[PDB]
RNA sequence: UCUGAUGGAGGAUCGAGUUGAUACUGACGUGCAAAUCGUUCAUUUCAAUCACGUUUAGGGGCGAAAGACUAAUCGAAAAG
RNA sequence: AUGAACUAGCCCUGAAAAUGGAUGGCGCUAAAGCGGA
RNA sequence: AAUGUUAACUCAGAACUGAAACGGACAAGGGGA
RNA sequence: GUCAUCUAAUUAGUGACGCGCAUGAAUGGAUUAACGAGAUUCCCACUGUCCCUACUUGCUAUCUAGCGAAACCACAGCCA
RNA sequence: CCUUCGAUGUCGGCUCUUCCUAUCAUUGGGACGCAGAAGUCUCAAAGUGUCGGAUUGUUCACCCGCUAAUAGGGAACGUGAGCUGGGUUUAGACCGUCGUGAGACAGGUUAGUUUUACCCUACUGAUGAAUUUUAUUAUAUAUAUACAUAUAGUAUUGUGACAGUAAUCCAACUUGGUACGAGAGGAUUAGUUGGUUCAGACAAUUGGUACAGCAAUUGGUUGACAAACCAGUGUUGCGAAGCUAAGUCUGUUGGAUAAUGGCUGAACGCCUCUUAAGCCAGAAACCAUGCUGAUUAAACAAUACUAUCU
RNA sequence: UUUGCCUCAGGGUGCUGUAAACAUGAAAGUAAACUUUACGAUCUGUUGAGGCUUAUCCCUAGUGGUAAAGUGU
């Protein structure tokens, strides 16, 4: 289970509200923290495609609200450099709720998912339709 | 050399050049340039732009 | 009181006096240690920065998520017209540092070289070197003998041939190049063999060699603290101004300290970047210079419309991985590394798949003008 | 008792100007200025605004009251 | 001629604070230190 | 009742039209609990 | 202050509770639509406020020609 | 209550640097109630780091969360001609208690001008002459010579004393479900690939930027068309080049040590790491190497040419 | 500082997006003649046109230019 992840453009900072992408019943995700983020005086922690966040669900099933909950980003709109030289971007910022281990709380994943994420989280590849 | 094609225009995109926009569905659009990407964003229709290949074809200008 | 939240200092104190470099021609501060087992070879080479292109390279790193895949990488191009050797200088080691014994000159020294010894060539009677050139060979021989006897280090006085480049300046760039090899005698012999003749880069570097690139950085004149050190902007509310340092220092050392970031020169600094890989060494006598196994199309390295702000590379050149200090047109000194590197990075053999030659003056669509012409067709 | 017109009430509404002076605690602060400048702002048919004339004078005046103002002078003017 | 116990000289530990650093400084150890004459 | 000479400016509706844009500058409430 | 609620977290806000250091009835008490350049909190929109700065425009600064002050000033002007 | 009342701007935050170690983490160790893992105590260590938020004017505090760790401090309780001005500490006003009252409150609440650098220094960059009681690590054909060399001016190339200094930490995976363990669990170490922070550049590429430029277009104006203009840059679209980060590249290895463990080995017929002499290995420390400056050395060398030189 | 350089021009490279002009071309329609003649956003053809492209792009022995004549040792 490799967490080898080539660096990807950072932009989804704390406070960002992203589409929930999932079948969990959550509509939104408000990102409160990035895992593996360190220390930098005034820098907002900011997550990218592979990254594990900690979020709340602002809108969705009440059993999801009022709690801090792990998620993975699946799509972003900040364009990022694929190493074949082209910059990819999605139209939306969107992630999927999971457990600390990385197991989905939901069952399917609605839209597309970046390959950068597929390579990182096998259980996520499973439930992905278009993986691009 | 594997030259992808510009989606909005029909230009050859040589490696390490353009950008790739993956829409709501899963459909990828590869744009050769900034201008083309901007046009795409603006929801502009290539078949209505005099300079592009799509327009040209429609008016049989080969 | 202690600063509430700790943070690393902003500049590097290792690059202080952030003042202008004395000369465009980056000086080599130090040359590789001498390994007297190996044959005598030059350690350095001057070239002019022409621009950057990008490249496509297949990767080898077993274990990377980037393993078998083609990758795109930026690379500088450094035009490398053959340097010409003109002198030998002999140093001897003293408790006060290196002291020169002598310099021995070629019999014929180029006009270009001579131009360096004048600031008004056009006016001058160009008398420089006209008596030295004359001198009898016996004296030279004697000097050489002396060098052999006493001098521990040899440097060659080389100069560039800027006439063979799009640059404006007819003046040569003259540079001492340490020779590293076995016996002083051997070194001397080597230099004699060389002397009046030309070094091309292939005689100095090889494909996949890791090299240090020493050059004066791009200038920006007097720059603010924010730009020069990456100091934080103060907030909008600030009266006297936002783009400054709020507190120079404490009260008590009652003296601004040299460690505090201040407005002043930025750029045109001397800088050695280390571990830059040579991806390719071009040859003047190669029309398929920017071509590759995967390309198989006649390409010269010059992009369409030519290297912006430089011109047309018509001579042997270095493709260095990544970036190099200074501007298009800047002299660059490439130096062998001071340690013989065995890291997988230095050993890896590169195989370019593709080298971009699309116009750098815009978002170029095509490689050659021919292709463009084909695309367009016959027109007005 | 509803519906549509009419009608044109109101210390009604918004708002140029005018009268002010909320914020930027912006500019300025050896100023253009012993209070200005900018943008923003509040005021506009009434307890409205302005002019001129006129009344009220110092322990006095005048005050929708801030000890405000009473010629850059005010918890007692200025002049001698 | 070893084993104890004490004893007091010098020395060591105990002995950690913020500008750089002060037997006044350099330095000094067959003292240029400490105690004498 | 039909036939004349003749006037503002306002409303309402429909085609086509454009790189989907149109109080195109100017001017002009942020709103809610 | 305790309990809710707002938040991932709230010395804030709101709703409750009340033997209230020292609330309370024209010292007016309790409540109130409308109104407010009023005080306070939250939410949507929005944004360079911020991440995280960059680029850019005038007018200054800058150099020149001309003109040309002042405050300040025991003497002056490196540190441990 | 020594200083300051002919004024040292009186909290906190923001910014920014430096220092301390009474070490939180990282390096190297020693101990254990150390099987492993985790942790506790402790030695050399201040090289590197020590964050994002919610509430509070706060310091302090308290939670949320990341983190290797979220150690503690100082520098006129660092830092107002740096800001801010929320608080405290003017004048307005309100409440509560106290006072007959004016008023008081180290009780609460709201509204409330933050001046000047053009001086010296310091620091940052920027030119720049001068330098014979001064210099010199040698020159000259095995001998000589400091009882000696050295004119000066341009320029090139060097020397490099001295000063500065830079990289940092983590993860994942393989080593290994191994060592260890009744089992649960479960490493060190290297190795690989990545990332964080920082630094230094750079602009091929993506993005940003527009008063190069092209096109559109509103209102007006030139009879119309065209060509234009005006609206302090009229407003949009694209926008090269140049700048630029959120984009790309790069960031060493010796010496000698500290802690410590040892070696030989007395004192003390044995033992003893030395608490003698003599040695060894050994740290993110130190000093070099490397890197920046070097009118920091009033420094100097060589070379090139010259105007008179001996 | 005359095998340079500036200067225009051409060519390259791009940027923009198809110039003016004419077309018994097309056009939602309208009116007014005895099938033609007016008006008509806009579109199409000639038209990847026209314009711009170094002021800090590139090339070209393509054009015309290259003065001052002073100071210091
Ligand atoms: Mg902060
Ligand atoms: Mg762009
Ligand atoms: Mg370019
Ligand atoms: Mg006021
Ligand atoms: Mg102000
Ligand atoms: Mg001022
Ligand atoms: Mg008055
Ligand atoms: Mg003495
Ligand atoms: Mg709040
Ligand atoms: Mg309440
Ligand atoms: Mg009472
Ligand atoms: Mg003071
Ligand atoms: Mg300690
Ligand atoms: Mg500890
Ligand atoms: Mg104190
Ligand atoms: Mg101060
Ligand atoms: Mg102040
Ligand atoms: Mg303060
Ligand atoms: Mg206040
Ligand atoms: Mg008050
Ligand atoms: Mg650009
Ligand atoms: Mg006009
Ligand atoms: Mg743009
Ligand atoms: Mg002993
Ligand atoms: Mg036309
Ligand atoms: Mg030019």
């Amino acid at each position: 289970t490799l967490k080898n992840k080539m660096r990807i453009t950072l932009s989804l900072p704390v406070g960002a509200l992203i589409n929930c992408c999932d079948n969990s019943g959550g509509k939104n995700l408000y990102i409160i923290a990035v895992q593996g983020f360190g220390s930098c005086l005034n820098r907002l922690p900011a997550a990218s495609l592979g990254d594990m966040v900690l979020a709340t669900v602002k809108k969705g099933k009440p059993d999801l609200r009022k709690k801090v909950l792990n998620a993975i980003i699946c799509r972003q709109s900040k364009a990022w450099r694929r190493h074949e030289g082209y910059y990819i971007y999605f139209e939306d910022n969107a992630g999927v709720i999971v457990n600390p281990k990385g197991e989905m709380k939901g069952s399917a994943i609605t839209g597309p998912v970046a390959r950068e994420c597929a390579e990182l989280w096998p259980k996520l590849s499973s439930a992905a339709s278009a993986i691009v | 050399v594997k030259t992808e094609a510009c989606s909005f225009s029909e230009y050859r995109i040589y490696p390490g050049r353009g950008q790739k926009y993956i829409a709501r569905d899963g459909k990828v659009y590869f744009y050769l340039s900034s201008k083309f990407a901007s046009l795409a964003l603006q929801k502009k229709k290539a078949a209505k732009l005099r300079w592009t290949q799509t327009w040209r074809r429609n008016n049989k200008k080969t | 009181s202690h600063r509430k939240f700790e943070r690393p200092r902003h500049g590097s104190l290792g690059f202080l006096p952030r003042k202008r470099c004395k000369r465009l021609r980056g000086k080599i501060r130090s040359f590789p240690k001498d390994d007297k087992e190996k044959p005598p070879h030059f350690t350095a080479f001057m070239g002019y920065k022409a621009g950057m292109t990008h490249i496509v390279r297949e990767v080898d790193k077993p274990g990377s998520k980037l393993h078998k895949k083609e990758i795109v990488e930026a690379c500088t191009i450094i035009e490398c017209a053959p340097m010409v050797v003109v002198g030998i200088v002999g140093y001897r080691e003293t408790p006060k540092g290196l002291r020169i014994l002598s310099t021995v000159w070629a019999n014929h020294v180029s006009d270009e070289f001579r131009r360096r010894y004048y600031k008004n060539w056009y006016k001058s009677e160009k008398k420089a070197f006209t008596k030295s050139l004359n001198v009898p060979e016996a004296t030279k021989n004697c000097l050489l003998k002396r060098i052999e006897k006493y001098c521990t280090v040899l440097r060659a006085i080389c100069h560039t041939q800027p006439s063979k480049t799009p640059l404006r300046m007819k003046k040569a760039h003259i540079m001492e190049v340490q020779i590293n090899g076995g016996s002083m005698k051997e070194k001397l012999e080597f230099v004699k063999e060389m002397l009046e003749k030309n070094l091309p880069v292939s005689t100095v570097f090889n494909p996949n060699e890791m090299i240090d690139v020493i050059s004066v950085t791009k200038g920006h004149g007097t720059k603010g603290v924010v730009s020069r050190y990456g100091v934080k902007r103060l907030p909008r509310k600030t009266h006297r101004g936002l783009r400054k340092v709020a507190c120079i220092g404490a009260w008590h050392p009652a003296r601004v300290q040299f460690q505090i970031p201040r407005h002043g020169q930025k750029g045109y600094f001397h800088r050695t970047e280390r571990n830059k890989k040579i991806y390719r060494i071009g040859l003047k006598t190669d029309k398929n210079s920017a071509s590759t196994d995967a390309d198989i199309t006649e390409k010269k390295i010059t992009p369409m419309g030519g290297f912006p702000h430089y011109g047309v590379v018509n001579e042997d050149f270095l493709l260095l991985k990544g970036c190099v200090a200074g501007t298009k047109k800047r002299p660059i000194t490439l130096r062998k590394n001071i340690v013989p590197q065995v890291s997988r990075d230095a050993l890896a053999q590169v195989s370019l798949k593709f080298i971009d030659t699309s116009s750098k003056i815009g978002h170029g669509r095509f490689q050659t003008s021919e292709e463009k012409v084909k695309y367009y067709g016959p027109l007005k």
